[PDB]
């Protein structure tokens, strides 16, 4: 509603890097509010893509950012008769970019590893790798927690069970309050899709430079499947937390599986111990429902409701013709130990081929009236197909079904305006939590600054 | 006695025929003071009107166009006709309401175009084997339904980049099957082989000459190829007036839109064609797999009637998806592709056995009511689309067109066409409000309170400005 559409903040990146396709706010040691922003596109030391990660001071003018820097060298350690290797080119670092306290977490999807013995090997597979940085500090750290030294010959013999080799971990991510990382690999046990968990604080103490394959404890990874439904479902193509079994002491964890069950989809809530809680399932196929999660009390009873995003849905029309536009799912949790019934609301977007529901961000309370609000994107909304950024506000009901207010993009055709959203931070500590949107196609982010409501 | 024509009380001919299809204007001088001018027409000529100062519009429909159905599509040079009327002529005043018929026919002996489409990835091995005299044991089954017969052929895997594709070692890419004991194509997207040609030994041939690649993931990337051979007019060489079957045989799941993610891939397809000179598509690993919405849309676009021919274990799948892109038929393919032929006679006649109204450019203010005629004369109410036809059959329909008042423009156009249909019915219609008498009105007339109002049609009007 009371977000300021017309003095907005820019930041931009290198021409062809896709800075933007990822954000996130960042608070330091003394509370100063930043942004991370993530271009998996830009380019290394070989004038090779790369990828890279930036750190923008807040400046109501925008501009350019510094690096965050990491290494983008490729690594190799001759050990245990074997030869490990990681291969950092187009691993995609920024893919997804989150922080929690005054650490960063960059991660490349798209990162390679092999290992070699002899003759044979492990095959050159994405397993994915996350960075971790702090900022003020200097610390660095990382975690692949999919790196394995099995020969290619073993997994064939074994049927290809346990088979992380694709995991490309850190495709989606996120950190729990009790500082808890937890990495999203679509990839995982052939093309299964697995969850990876592990502190923050251990993946650190536990991280030595050169080592390449070392032991994390205090990990817990998901498990494995026979069930032709989990097939091809690419569970953990997006991941939340929430609080959905009324236990405060444990965190629940919320997974999108959009190709579960022959390209249905379905969204899981689970237990820390990936023990499944309740399921979503797809109300069309090939709709891509669990393309994006949210999790945000609406309503203001202070359980968190559950939001699911099918950006290529279509809605039915005149003359038994179908229209691709996208649609965002409601389900408010109930009192009590309870099962999440049918959804309680069903935005559907307008634009064809709008993908309405490609990114769902809370907003916290936009204009202060007891309620949290959220924002949904249309990266090819709008008449114009440039972009689209709809907002919507809670009620004592759960949502409204209309619109408060709409971002139009102010960038050019292409420029996927919305593909990354967050919100729920006061950037310019004003009293009123701000929107930043990303456009990885024109290299920018925009800030819209939240105002007194009019 | 008195009607709603008189008892209205209009003030003009305009408003006069606007208040119901059977009114009528008098635009007579020697008319009474009391008696009214807007009555009907047999109330006027009984007061003794002038027949000629008599405004009285009929809602009328004439053809204009009216050709004979063809009985063979065979020979012409698309001179066939399968809709008759081609064109009429609609003329409606306010509120009224007209009516008019269609003819339909599945002409008999209609030329064809048929694509394969097929998988090659490492799970369609033994696939190749039963299609090699396909191409000729085709044309033998066709040759008793069309004498104009083109057969076309494309091939298709997944996008070729990790981690769908093997990338190690060196020489996994220049043989997939490098770890195993044989040798396999390099992985490939998709590739055209063969343009639609009525050399049917050309198929053989080239297929004979097809060997299978091999990739990691069982889903293929076969919707990628769905589009290029749709939207690549030129390439694949579609026929304009022609039946048009894209059969896509597969037996393994497909990748759908935004799986391409999982390559680094996030660009949305632009539904363009990107096959170059070298046959394959250029846009493999930039470019993310199609929508359904999409590919329905270049499909109807292009009059491609898609066949899904896929095995037992995944008709269900490609079952649910065929409701997902209408007009879409599916068939069950053995484990080798050995009935594939039967399944393409089949779901050719299948695919001619309905015939589905489309209108197109209906104006707002204009609504439309359908009643079919299927079978053998029996009507069917409220219906625009027949079912269970067959070659050679012939159906009709009843339309009648409902106008609410009467629109500013007075001639509009709109189009009758069944569903993949090349030839349709055009509706000019032209709304009859007004009166002749108003094209000879006397603006600032004497009669008219000292030049201040206008004489048209017999009374006084207020003139531009009052
Ligand atoms: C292609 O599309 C078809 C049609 O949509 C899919 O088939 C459906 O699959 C769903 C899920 O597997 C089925 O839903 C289940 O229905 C069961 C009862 O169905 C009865 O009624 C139908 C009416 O036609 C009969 O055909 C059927 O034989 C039964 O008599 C319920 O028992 C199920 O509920 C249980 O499981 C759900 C979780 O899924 C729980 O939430 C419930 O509480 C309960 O425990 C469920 O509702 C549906 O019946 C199927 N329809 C048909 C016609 O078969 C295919 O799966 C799909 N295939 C592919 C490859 O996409
Ligand atoms: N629970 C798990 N961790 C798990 C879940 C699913 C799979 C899987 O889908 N495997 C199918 C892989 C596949 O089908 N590859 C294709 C690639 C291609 O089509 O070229 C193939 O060659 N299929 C062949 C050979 C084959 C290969 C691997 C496994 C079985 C069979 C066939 O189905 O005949 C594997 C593991
Ligand atoms: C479609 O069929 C309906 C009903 O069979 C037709 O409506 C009838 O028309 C006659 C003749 O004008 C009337 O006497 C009846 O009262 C109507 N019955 C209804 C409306 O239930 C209708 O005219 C047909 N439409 C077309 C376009 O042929
Ligand atoms: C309208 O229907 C009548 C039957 O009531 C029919 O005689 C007439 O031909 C139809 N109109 C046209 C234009 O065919
Ligand atoms: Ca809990
Ligand atoms: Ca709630
Ligand atoms: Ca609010
Ligand atoms: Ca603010
Ligand atoms: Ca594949
Ligand atoms: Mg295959």
């Amino acid at each position: 509603l009371n977000l300021d559409p017309v003095q907005l903040t820019f930041y931009a990146g290198p021409n062809g890097s896709q800075f933007g396709f990822s954000l996130d706010f960042h608070k330091d040691s003394h509370g100063r509010v930043a942004i991370v922003v993530g271009a998996p596109r830009t380019l290394g030391p070989s004038q090779e893509e790369t990828g890279g990660v930036f750190l923008c001071p807040w400046r109501a003018e925008g501009g350019q950012c510094p690096s965050l820097l990491f290494d983008l060298r490729d690594e190799t350690r001759n050990v245990g008769s074997q030869t490990l290797q990681t291969f950092k080119a187009r691993q995609g670092l920024g893919a997804s970019v989150v922080s929690w306290s005054d650490v960063i977490v960059a991660c490349a999807p798209w990162q390679h590893w092999n290992v070699l013995e002899k003759t044979e090997e492990a095959e050159k597979t994405p397993v994915g790798s996350c960075f971790l940085a702090q900022p003020e500090s200097g610390r660095r750290a990382e975690y692949s927690p999919c790196r394995g030294n099995t020969l290619s010959r073993i997994y064939v013999e074994n049927d290809f069970s346990w088979d992380k080799r694709y995991c490309e971990a850190g495709f989606s991510s996120v950190v729990t309050q009790a500082g808890e990382l937890v990495l999203g690999a679509p990839g995982g046990y052939y093309f299964l899709g697995l969850l990876a968990q592990a502190p923050v604080a251990d993946i650190f103490s536990s991280y030595r430079p050169g080592i390449l394959l070392w032991h994390v404890s205090s990990q817990s990874l998901s498990f494995d499947s026979s069930n032709p439904e989990y097939f091809d479902g690419y569970w953990g193509y997006s991941v939340a937390v929430g609080e959905f079994d009324g236990d405060l002491n444990t965190t629940e964890y919320v997974v999108g599986a959009p190709t579960w069950s022959w390209t249905l989809g379905a969204v899981e809530i689970l237990d820390s111990y990936y023990q499944r809680l309740h399921r979503l399932r797809g109300e069309q196929m090939a709709s891509y429902f669990g393309h994006s999660v949210a999790v945000t009390d609406v309503n203001g009873d202070g359980r968190h409701d559950l939001l699911v995003g099918a950006p290529l849905y279509m809605e039915s029309r005149a003359d038994r013709k179908l229209a691709e536009v996208g649609r965002v799912y409601l389900f408010l949790q109930p009192r009590g130990p309870h099962a999440l019934g049918a959804p309680s609301l069903l935005l559907t977007g307008t634009q064809l081929y709008g993908r309405f529901g490609s990114a769902i961000a809370p907003l916290g309370d936009l204009d202060r009236d007891g309620y949290n609000d959220i924002a949904v994107a249309a990266p090819y909304g709008g008449p114009s197909g440039r972009g689209q950024v709809l907002v919507f506000l809670g009620q004592s009901e759960g949502l409204r079904s209309r619109p408060s207010q709409v971002l139009d993009s102010p960038f050019p055709t292409g420029s996927a305006f919305g593909f990354s959203l967050r919100g729920a931070v006061d950037i310019d500590d004003n009293g009123y939590p701000d929107l930043i949107v990303g456009a990885y196609g024109a290299n920018q982010v925009a800030v819209y600054r939240a105002q007194p409501v009019v | 006695g008195p009607n709603i024509c008189t008892t209205r009380g209009v003030s003009s001919c305009q408003q006069c025929l606007a208040v119901s299809p059977m009114c009528a204007w008098c635009s007579d001088e020697a008319l009474p003071l009391g008696s009214p001018r807007c009555d009907l027409k047999e109330n006027l000529l009984k007061d003794n009107c002038a027949p000629e100062s008599i405004e009285f519009p009929v809602s009328e429909a004439r053809v204009l166009e009216d050709r004979p159905l063809s009985d063979k599509g065979s020979g012409d040079s698309s001179q066939v006709t399968q809709v008759s009327p081609q064109r009429i002529a609609l003329r409606l005043r306010p509120d009224d309401s007209k009516n008019f018929s269609i003819q339909v026919r599945q002409v008999e002996d209609y030329p064809v175009d048929i694509y394969y489409l097929m998988d090659l990835s490492y799970s369609m091995k033994d696939d190749l084997w039963s299609i090699q005299n396909l191409g000729t044991k085709l044309a033998t089954q066709m040759r008793k339904l069309t004498s104009n017969l083109r057969i076309g052929f494309g091939a298709f895997v997944d996008k070729p980049v990790s981690p769908y594709m093997y990338i190690s070692p060196p020489e996994a890419l220049e043989n997939p099957c490098y770890d195993m004991k044989t040798t396999c194509l390099p992985m490939f997207g998709y590739k055209h082989v063969l343009t639609l040609t009525d050399q049917v030994t050309r198929f053989n041939e080239e297929v004979k000459k097809q060997s299978v690649s091999r990739n990691r993931d069982a889903p293929e990337g076969g919707f990628d190829a769905i589009m290029q051979a749709t939207v690549c007019d030129e390439k694949i060489g579609w026929r304009n007036d022609a039946s048009h079957l894209l059969v896509f045989t597969t037996d393994a799941k497909t990748h759908i839109a935004l799986d391409g993610r999982l390559a680094g891939i996030v660009q949305p397809n632009d539904g363009q064609c990107h096959v170059g000179s070298d046959n394959h598509y250029s846009a493999s690993t930039t470019m993310d797999y199609p929508s359904l919405g999409l590919m329905t849309e270049k499909l109807s676009q292009k009059n491609i009637n898609l066949i899904f021919a896929v095995t037992e274990n995944v008709v269900n799948l490609y079952q649910n998806y065929s409701e997902l892109i209408p007009g879409t038929t599916v068939g069950v393919l053995s484990m080798d592709s050995s009935n594939v032929l039967q399944l393409i006679v089949d779901a050719y006649g299948k695919i001619r056995s309905k015939v589905e109204l489309e209108v197109r450019d209906l104006p707002e203010e204009l609504s439309l009511s359908f009643n079919a005629t299927c079978l053998n004369n029996e009507v069917i109410p409220g219906l625009k689309s027949c079912m269970g036809l067959k070659i050679g059959d012939t159906v009709s329909f009843s339309i009648e067109a409902k106008v609410r008042g009467c629109p500013q423009e007075k001639e509009k156009s709109f189009t009758i066409k069944p569903v993949g249909f090349k030839d349709s019915l055009i509706v000019q219609v032209t709304f009859d409000c007004d009166c002749a008498c108003q094209a000879q009105a006397e603006p600032n007339s004497h009669r008219c309170n000292n030049g201040n109002g206008t004489f048209e049609c017999g009374v006084c009007r207020c003139g531009p400005g009052w």
